[PDB]
């Protein structure tokens, strides 16, 4: 069997067993050979020449060699009308096009209008070959020519050159056009050519498709349309313009962000067009980009469209392999394209790139994702971003792996004044490499205030230099170090830096520190004399009970100004309750508080309940997830929640409040008085009991904004009555989080009612991912 | 009150092009925001983003997922119902297992429905009458196993060489494969209705070992290195080492027992009876069986995460429950208009496969 | 120019195309090669890629193309990379 890569989806079913023997044409040094021996080489061989060797379906093209035939002589052409055509050829619609334009110019005694008998002939022979392209036929029989209205001596006559060639060895004779190329390029002629004007009155009636998309994307070049408003004498409006802005636009805009797969083949699309008006109208609401890139051809893509990109703000660009190694020379041709470069043409592209990157002026967040870069590589990504033009403030190394580089990144710290958030992780940092950012970081020319160093491996000696750091002059405002192992020596040299006066530091994250209760004491101890922290996390260390009674001494002395304090699965004891709930009792300027994977009784939440049912309290949210909890303390809570007048924001979690407590809650809460917006439930063990309270409770509740129900059942005739409460006019819920794929038809299509009914409700599983305040300062 | 609706799947957004095209010819031929679903990238991953999390993890336990939510991507068409699947994720290719005839699928290539497969074996063509019921893949994706009820044996395929071809035809004449197992080993395991288990080694072809019980007892077979598990309409449940070759322990139930699980990480075996009970037990101390979860509908299938978190049930309800090991408790739920046979579950754990009716569907798991 | 390959049932019509050619010295090529297509066969099989050697031109420079997806890709030309790179030692 012979047939086409197209044809081996229908083949692989009947045939069994088979063999895979694949057929391929020119090699690739003889095409790259042939190409350059037709290049005119007049100053932009090494421009062109590069450009057309990465396209791959373009080499795929020309691994035909009639079509390499036909793209020599093609730029065979190109030399002799050197004036005539003003566009470049940069690519095969281009090329093809203009092969089409001169042969029929020929025909022509001198450049006029078409005839109106030829003009028929064209559009019915190019809408045949659209019809071909829809329903995968080929064989084009001369009754569909006679149902139309053609003549295949016409067609021959008019074109002057080789297009459906028909050969009859029987009586039957069977049409075949010179390559599917040129059918395909036809077929999207045709789809511009209907617009124009009506022919019907004289006729009497997904691989593939992609080469259709492409040579539509193509021909929406001006100076071709240009072109065939000369040949037609009308001026060429198609409306499939509008269609193809649209499925950009569509592109573009979506809830969870752009797939970069979708991205970039929007970038090939538009990059086949060379009008910088068609893709500045596709592209304008993107806002953020991601980009994945393979080959050098993605890299001279995306130089040429983000030019076009006035709008996008963020952007994460991924290269995991093209700059692994910093060397590699080697020639593809016998005899080299340029004689002496001094630099190999991949660094040159990336160069350019990077320029473009930083060129722009809307632009301000950069990711590198997971790149891995090498020394070279930095150097010049570095290089490029030492441009005083480029107003990106913020960088991201958290998962590349630049650490060759690091002296390129020190160097580019200090050289740009611009940049304010400064972001390292899982980076190894060695002893001279924190001298060096140390002293650079100490400069004044630095501007950075945020600084983070999560996993990276520090010290004692490490730790030594950062407490030097700290205590000399610099305007580090945030700071963090989370997975790093501190000795209690090293804690002790920590602790002495925090207690000097002339620091100003207002953010320190402490996360899976080896903190101990004696170095908690320490810790506490020696920050008991500072007053310029404000947000103090403290997660996953063991804390003693004389640790908590410090820091709520601590905390009762004045001029302590600490307005956030998180502590999670860090074991408090019962008494450490009551020293807390006697700081809440009188409390100021102490607003959020969390606790999570801690061991709170029925008891100690009583106690909690009571001391912040006292009007003396400022705590706008509390956070209670995974504390074991029982349906008794419900009642207290649903007293305190109706008597307190300034928590904002509950959660709860995995604790299991019951059904009884579920009703009491509601019951408390649909008098609302109190005045709380976020309230969260669980794997709450919920039942369809609660939800009738639930609804009459969210009926008089306009003050509600926000409300989660996760992992808990939920029967069809609960989820009525909820969307029936979400749809009356007295409710206000605008974030719910519940997972739609669980429900029936007949809930979804209620919940497309509220959205209807509601234009501001959104639902969506990940509930924890909107913040209508900072509360992942520490997370990130 | 289920009222069922139905809605293409993917909306793919280089089908919406497509169909935008499609209709413009029409048009032109006459007178004579939008949501899409991401792409399956190269039949791998799906590269979404991560949904944040209440609190941060310790720093030793990074490694420990669990799933949130599933979603369908895309659906395998089958004319008849289907009753097993595999996943071979390092290959990318997905078998489906019906009474009648098997279909090879690729998951490289994007589309919405998939009717076309890339191989289509059936086994009726050997014999006059041929009813299949069983299938079973290996971890190297080296040989591919399906027997059947009155088919006189059970036939190999492998993967490795350029074409599929039969192995062996591994006669069982008066025996119906009810159950097929394999191991890590050579060695080749199987159950028949009629209380009979015989053992062949595949490089030899050769019977090895025979065992016999109870009638209707071969329902169920757990594999281990030095744990083989059997039971069935008996609910007798006995523990065998083919070292010292004899039955370790012996239990008893009030029902039938139909699905059995085992975990890697730690072993703990999981039990599911006609009444609907979920029986947990751990087979290193070898003490005592403990239930926590009961369904009203019968259980079928059964599987268990590769972390060792989470386990999902398939049952007679069309239902699909998802568990966790701490208690027991379900977690999300998703349902299903048809009766739920079959179920499967992928290494990498990023998809996931389930069929009900003729036609099978495809889910994406996200974390 | 029609060179005929066999390509194995698993891999994909789509991977074949976008090739991926990494260009090498002739001598140390034939070293890379193996002596033996069966060990090609199985490695060819247990990364799912497909290579094809060829070397025409009098020169001592040698082409490789590598079909796949673009991690089977980039672990091939990780690979052979690594035995160029023992090979100068």
């Amino acid at each position: 069997i012979t047939t086409r890569n197209t044809g081996l989806e229908k083949l692989k079913s009947m045939v069994v067993s088979p063999l895979y023997i694949l057929v391929e044409g020119l090699s690739a040094s003889r095409r790259s050979q042939l190409v350059l021996e037709n290049i005119s080489n007049e100053s932009d061989r090494i421009q062109v020449f590069h450009s057309l060797i990465e396209n791959h379906q373009l080499f795929d093209q020309c691994q035909a060699p009639s079509v390499c035939s036909l793209v020599c002589e093609a730029l065979q052409l190109q030399k002799k009308l050197g004036k005539r055509c003003t566009l470049p050829c940069q690519t095969l619609t281009g090329l093809y096009a203009t092969l089409v334009f001169h042969q029929l110019t020929l025909k022509r005694p001198s450049q006029s209008a078409l005839s109106q008998e030829e003009q028929i002939t064209l559009v019915g022979l190019c809408m045949m070959a659209a019809e071909g392209v829809w329903t995968m036929r080929s064989v084009f029989y001369d009754d569909d020519l006679k149902n139309y209205s053609l003549k295949e001596s016409e067609i021959l006559a008019l074109f002057h050159m080789n297009i459906l060639l028909q050969v009859g060895h029987n009586s039957e004779q069977c049409y075949v056009f010179s390559h599917l190329s040129l059918q395909d390029f036809f077929a999207a002629l045709y789809y511009v050519l209907e617009g124009l004007e009506e022919w019907n009155q004289h006729f009497c009636f997904d691989t593939r498709l992609l080469g259709m998309k492409r040579f539509l994307f193509g021909l929406m070049n001006k100076d071709i349309l240009k072109t065939l408003e000369v040949l037609f004498e009308y001026p060429v409006i198609p409306t499939v313009e509008q269609k193809l802005q649209h499925w950009v636009s569509l592109i573009a805009q979506q809830v969870n962000g752009t797939s970069p797969m979708d991205t970039l083949d929007a970038f090939y699309c538009l990059f086949e067009s060379q009008d910088e008006e068609f893709v500045g109208g596709a592209l304008k609401r993107f806002q953020e980009v991601w980009l994945l890139i393979n080959q050098k051809m993605d890299l001279k893509v995306s130089s040429y469209c983000l030019k076009h990109c006035q709008n996008l703000k963020a952007i994460r660009v991924d290269i995991r392999d093209l700059l692994s190694v910093d060397n590699t020379l080697e020639l593809c041709p016998v005899v080299t394209v340029q004689e002496t470069q001094c630099k190999p043409l991949l660094m040159e592209w990336w160069g350019n790139f990077c320029s473009v990157l930083g060129s722009l002026r809307n632009l301000k967040e950069l990711d590198l994702g997971d790149s891995i870069l090498s020394q070279r590589a930095m150097k010049i990504l570095c290089l490029e971003l030492r441009n005083q033009s480029c107003r990106i403030q913020k960088l991201t190394f958290k998962s590349a792996e630049v650490v060759s580089g690091l002296k390129h990144l020190w160097k580019l710290l200090f050289s740009n004044q611009n940049l304010k958030y400064l972001n390292l992780g899982n980076t190894p940092m060695k002893d001279d490499d924190m001298k060096l950012a140390c002293e650079a970081l100490k400069h004044p020319k630095c501007s950075v205030e945020t600084l983070r160093l999560d996993s990276c491996e520090l010290t004692i000696i490490g730790y030594e230099m950062i407490s030097t750091l700290l205590i000399s002059t610099t305007r580090l405002k945030c700071l963090s170090l989370a997975k790093n192992r501190v000795g209690v020596k090293s804690m002790i040299s920590l602790g002495n830096a925090l207690s000097s006066s002339m620091c100003l530091l207002q953010k320190l994250i402490l996360d899976n520190c080896g903190l101990t209760p004696a170095s908690c004491h320490l810790l506490v101890s020696a920050l008991f004399s500072n007053q310029n922290l404000t947000h103090l996390c403290l997660s996953n260390n063991s804390l003693g009970t004389e640790g908590v009674q410090q820091l709520c001494q601590f905390l009762r002395n004045p001029e302590c100004a600490l307005q956030r304090l998180i502590l999670n699965h860090c074991n408090i004891v019962d008494d450490a309750y009551g020293f807390l709930a006697m700081r809440l009792a009188n409390n100021t300027k102490l607003t959020h508080l969390s606790l999570t994977m801690n061991p709170v009784g029925d008891g100690a939440m009583k106690l909690l309940c009571e001391a912040l049912k006292e009007p003396t309290c400022y705590l706008q949210e509390l956070e209670l997830v995974d504390c074991q909890l029982t349906q008794n303390c419900c009642e207290d809570l649903a007293c305190m929640i109706t008597t307190t007048k300034h928590l904002k924001s509950l959660d709860l979690g995995n604790n299991a409040l019951g059904d009884k407590g579920v009703i009491t809650l509601c019951e408390g809460l649909k008098q609302s008085s109190s005045s709380l917006r976020r309230l969260g439930l669980g794997a709450c063990k919920l039942t369809s009991n609660c939800c009738e309270a639930l609804s009459l409770a969210i009926s008089c509740n306009p003050h509600l904004n926000s409300l989660n129900l996760v992992k808990n059942d939920f029967s069809t005739s609960g989820m009525l009555k909820l969307c029936s409460a979400f749809q009356c006019p007295v409710s206000n819920l605008g974030i719910i989080g519940l997972w739609k794929q669980e429900y029936y038809a007949r809930v979804r299509r209620q919940l497309e009612e509220v959205e209807f009914v509601k234009p501001h409700v959104v639902i969506d599983g990940d509930w924890y991912a909107s913040d209508e305040d900072d509360r992942n300062w520490w997370k990130n | 009150d289920p009222q069922p609706v139905w809605d293409a799947e993917p909306q793919f957004c280089q089908g919406f092009l497509i169909q935008g095209l499609w209709e413009l010819f029409m048009d032109s031929r006459q007178k004579n925001a939008d949501k899409f679903l991401k792409p399956l990238s190269w039949g791998s991953e799906v590269l979404e983003s991560s949904c944040n999390q209440p609190s941060t993890a310790l720093w030793q336990l990074e490694r420990f997922t669990v799933p949130q939510a599933l979603q369908k991507v895309r659906v395998l068409k089958h004319q008849e119902l289907l009753l097993v699947v595999a996943v071979s994720s390092f290959t990318r290719h997905v078998f489906t297992c019906s009474q009648s005839g098997i279909k090879v699928w690729n998951l490289v290539n994007q589309v919405a429905e998939d009717r076309d497969p890339e191989s289509h074996l059936k086994c009726s063509v050997q014999d006059n009458k041929v009813y299949l019921r069983t299938c079973l893949l290996s971890s190297n994706s080296r040989t591919l196993f399906a027997g059947g009820y009155n088919l006189p044996g059970v036939i190999v395929w492998d993967l490795a060489a350029p074409s599929l071809y039969e192995k062996c035809q591994l006669p069982c004449e008066g025996l119906s494969c009810q159950a097929l197992a394999n191991t890590k080993e050579n060695m080749a395991l199987a159950g028949f209705t009629d209380g009979t288990v015989r053992i062949w080694d595949l490089r030899t072809q050769e019977i090895v070992r025979n065992l016999k019980g109870p009638t209707n007892s071969a329902r169920n077979l757990v594999v281990k290195d030095d744990n083989i598990w059997t039971g069935g309409l008996d609910a007798c449940l006995r523990c065998w080492d083919l070292r010292m070759a004899k039955v370790s322990l012996e239990h008893l139930f009030q029902s039938q027992i139909m699905s059995l699980a085992h975990s890697p990480t730690e072993d703990w075996l999981l039990l599911g009876l006609a009444n609907g009970q979920h029986c947990l037990f751990n087979s290193r101390k070898r003490d005592q069986v403990l239930t926590v979860d009961t369904k009203d509908n019968t259980i079928l299938g059964l599987k268990f995460s590769p972390n060792g978190k989470w386990w999902a049930s398939v049952g007679m309800g069309n239902f699909i429950t998802v568990h966790s090991m701490p208690t027991g408790a379900k977690l999300f739920q998703v349902p299903e208009v048809g009766p739920v046979r079959c179920f499967d579950m992928t290494e990498n754990g990023r998809l996931i496969i389930t069929g009900s009716r003729d036609c099978a569907s495809v889910y994406h798991i996200k974390y | 120019s029609l060179r005929l390959r066999t390509r194995p049932w698993w891999f994909p019509i789509q991977e074949v195309s976008n090739p991926l050619v990494l260009y090498m010295e002739a001598w140390v090529a034939e070293r890379v090669i193996g002596t033996d297509q069966a060990e090609i066969s199985e490695i060819e099989w247990m990364c799912q890629a497909l290579l094809t050697v060829d070397s025409v031109n009098s020169g001592n420079l040698a082409e490789i193309t590598i079909f796949g997806q673009p991690s089977a890709q980039t672990r091939m030309k990780n690979i052979l990379l690594n035995m160029a790179a023992w090979h100068k030692e």
